[PDB]
């Protein structure tokens, strides 16, 4: 036999009989795996980037503006982690690009954005690939194809120069061109291809590779380089789509989209769904529903932290379902790393107002004394946090723990019976005052200072333990300090032990 | 000595526990990571006291513990020292299950009685209890779960290996049947309801016969839908099961001693996680 049941700090207990109850308080496995998290710090300059504002529906915080960028996390992580690579090239493809310097109209500013953001993308691509071309070009024995390699990783001054060097100065300087999109030049690349590839009676096979990418359409075509496909990184390819390939004619988007068409990429890998994202601009959330299905390369927060940035930078669309989705689950997840501020804070990023109030007010009443610790809990219960929420939780963890001030903000009756020293009394009156059951009024208002509907009162209160008689040896004492005649002999008209005394 | 306790209990904050054994002895510990430290024992039932559960704090320090006697007991802490301050035993037969509603409902009790019998003992002005009993299944209820809700409903498992949907009503004043559910060829044991207000509702029950079904309503008005967690028997015959209130999480707690959890997908099929 066994059992186990989840826990309101949701956690489980479990039969184990090497502990001392008979039961085990297990920290639920969390699949939160990202350090920073844990740290305070993160949390607080992330709700700097925040604009909380209450809802049109209910008094419940729920974000209004956010300045989080994918480039904001990449601090509090390893520039060497694969990581970092995702965090980083997400924040290239999506992340806002500013250009400081003015320009003569915004036509030509959205067209110099593209060309920075374009040379960053390719510039961290031939990061990546670096290492696999700089081996590839040790172990050439053949010059002609080490000058491919170089056009690889995107160097056409080094390749201009081994060309120069090896005596194909020709190519050397056909090289010179790639780069600039000079669609006369593709035109003529092609046009030597077909007539090379119609009788031709030998072309050298690295030559043609060169012909080839200076056509603009380096797999697209007839003299294919897709065969490479099984000789390179998909992400080096691509880079020769990128770097190549007709980058004028083309947004960034659609040219990675027609790369992604040619060949497809490995279902598990990141970096890969990452492009297919950026690529899928017209139905990101199509895919990125398809792509949730299909993989978990993408992570509960990462997933979360992407709809987000994307949501309040314009850069894309989400339903408010599938954004409420990835909230509810990183939110869910938090909470079971015992991270209650953080989880709150993820929990305001709900769009349905419903939802938020009760998650957020479950979990602050749930959890009230943890969240009131330090000023970086300060600023969390200063998100928006309803005052009502908060000392109402408050008053609850006081009642249970053995209060007053909130309940002033049935249950008030037995408050009383608790309490049961004057100037208490007397505010406690003042608050009943304020907010205006009535026999314990009237049993005040005597206290405070006629004297038989007091007495009525006092003896309906009785017929509605120790403070009650406590209450009325009180009210006997001041009776009996009144007749000290006839007129109290006629209201009268241990306990039994006292009302023999009095007769 | 403590070798086979049946059941155990946190409150609202978690710093105090509540097991109950075999012995007929109730525990009270205040955790504190390791440490458990024993505060308490409560000697007043008359058989193994099969589960324990605080209500509601709202309501002070009260735990409601029902035992093979027959006899559920409502117990309440009092300047630190406990007191058995009532009792309900309209069932003719050993209490299996015992669990308070939502605080909203006032201070409602949902016992469990193998008499075949389901109560909702409330509590007064004068504190004293308020019965109002139902039968709910022939040949015994092995549990019987609350339902959150903002129209209460419980859920109650069964020895004829039914699963029943009750519902209040004001013209009956007695909980009105909605709704049964089949799907189970051995005693229903344990019977959930999810605290997830969310597009749908969930249920698990687990069952003698090795079977968990999820059992998961689109709205108000669509039936359920039947869905055998995993279509292989469980190495052995499986007792609780409990939902998650942050995420939907399934626990189920089978007699092969280790509790196994179980999420859903975006397939809307269920999938191991630990």
């Amino acid at each position: 036999y066994t059992f186990a049941k989840f826990s309101t700090g949701s956690m489980l207990l479990t039969k184990d009989i090497v502990g001392k109850s008979g039961v085990s308080i297990k920290r639920l496995p969390t699949e939160l795996q990202r350090k920073f998290l844990f740290d305070d710090v993160y949390l607080d300059k992330e709700i700097e980037k925040v604009t909380i504002e209450a809802r049109k529906s209910n008094p419940y915080p729920q974000i209004s503006e956010s300045s989080l960028l994918f480039k904001d996390a990449l601090d509090y992580m390893e520039k060497t982690s694969s990581d970092y690579n995702l965090w980083k090239l997400s924040s290239i493809l999506f992340d806002p690009v500013s250009y400081p310097y003015k320009t003569d109209n915004d036509q030509v500013k959205m067209a110099l954005l593209k060309k920075e953001r374009h040379c960053r993308l390719t510039s961290w691509i031939v990061s990546q690939i670096g290492p696999e071309i700089e081996e590839k070009i040790r172990n050439s024995s053949n010059e002609i194809e080490q000058i491919f390699l170089y056009l690889l990783l995107n160097d056409v001054v080094r390749a201009s120069k081994l060309a120069i060097e090896s005596k194909n100065g020709h190519l050397s300087v056909l090289i010179s061109y790639l780069g600039s999109n000079d669609p006369r030049i593709r035109d003529l690349a092609e046009l030597q291809l077909q007539k090379w590839s119609t009788g031709g009676c030998s072309i050298d096979k690295n030559i043609s590779k060169i012909y080839k990418l200076l056509s603009g359409s380096p797999f697209e075509g007839l003299f294919s380089l897709k065969e490479l496909e099984s000789e390179f990184s998909w992400l080096c390819l691509l880079n020769l789509t990128l770097c190549y390939g007709q980058i004028d004619e083309y947004s960034l988007e659609s040219l990675v989209q027609s790369h992604l068409d040619k060949f497809s990429l490995p279902y598990d890998d990141p970096i890969g769904v990452i492009f297919q994202l950026y690529a899928a601009n017209e139905n990101t959330e199509k895919l990125y529903k398809e792509v949730r299905q299909r993989t978990n390369a993408l992570d509960v927060q990462f997933c979360w932290y992407l709809i987000q940035t994307l949501r309040f930078n314009g850069t894309r669309v989400f339903s408010k379902e599938t954004s409420d989705e990835a909230t509810f689950a990183f939110a869910a997840q938090l909470e079971f790393a015992q991270l209650h501020g953080h989880s709150l804070f993820v929990s305001c990023f709900l769009n349905d107002d419903k939802a938020a109030e009760d998650t957020i007010k479950r979990l602050v009443m749930r959890e009230i004394t943890l969240l009131r610790a330090s000023t970086n809990d300060h600023i969390l219960n200063r998100l928006k946090i309803p005052s009502q929420l908060i000392f109402n939780a408050q008053a609850l963890k006081d009642r249970y723990e053995g209060s007053e001030v909130q309940n002033l903000l049935d249950l008030a009756e037995m408050a009383i019976v608790t309490s049961l020293v004057q100037n208490n009394e007397l505010k406690t009156l003042r608050e009943i005052l304020n907010e205006f059951v009535s026999i314990n009024v009237f049993e005040v208002y005597l206290k405070l200072v006629q004297e038989t509907i007091d007495s009525l009162i006092s003896g309906m209160k009785i017929f509605y333990v120790a403070a009650c008689c406590n209450v009325m040896s009180q009210e006997i004492v001041s009776k009996i300090l009144e007749k000290n005649k006839a007129k109290l002999l006629e209201l009268p008209l241990q306990d039994l032990m006292k009302c023999t005394y009095k007769i | 000595h403590n070798e086979l306790i049946h059941d155990a209990v946190l409150d609202y904050y978690g710093k105090r526990l509540a097991t109950c054994s075999s012995d007929k002895t109730i525990k009270i510990f205040e955790v504190e990571g390791e440490t458990h430290k024993l505060i308490d024992t409560l000697t007043g039932h008359e058989g193994p006291v099969w589960r324990v559960d605080w209500a509601h704090p709202k309501f002070g320090t009260i735990l409601a513990s029902c035992s093979y006697d027959g006899k559920v007991l409502i117990w309440k802490e009092e300047n630190g020292r406990w007191s058995q301050i009532a009792v309900h035993a309209v069932h003719s037969a050993s209490v299996n299950s015992v669990q308070w509603a939502p605080h909203e409902y006032g201070p409602l009790l949902l016992v469990a009685s193998s008499d075949g019998k389901v109560s909702v003992v409330e509590f007064k002005e004068n504190g004293t209890t308020s019965p109002i009993i139902i039968d709910a299944h022939a040949i015994g209820v092995n549990s019987a779960s609350w339902a959150p809700a903002t129209s209460r409903k419980f859920v109650t498992g069964g020895a004829d290996n039914l699963v029943k949907i009750w519902k209040y009503n004001s013209d009956a004043q007695t909980y009105v049947l909605e709704s049964t559910l089949e799907g189970h060829s051995d005693w229903v044991r344990d019977v959930a309801w999810s605290p997830t207000v969310l597009l749908r509702s969930y249920l698990a029950s687990v069952s003698q016969d090795r079977t968990c079904i999820i059992w998961t309503q689109d709205n108000e008005q669509g039936p359920w839908k039947k869905t055998l967690l995993k279509e292989e028997k469980f190495p052995d015959v499986l007792w609780r099961a409990s939902w998650s209130l942050s995420g939907n999480v399934l626990a189920l707690s089978g007699g092969d001693n280790k509790v196994t959890l179980w999420k859903e997908n975006l397939e809307g099929k269920w999938e191991p996680a630990g």
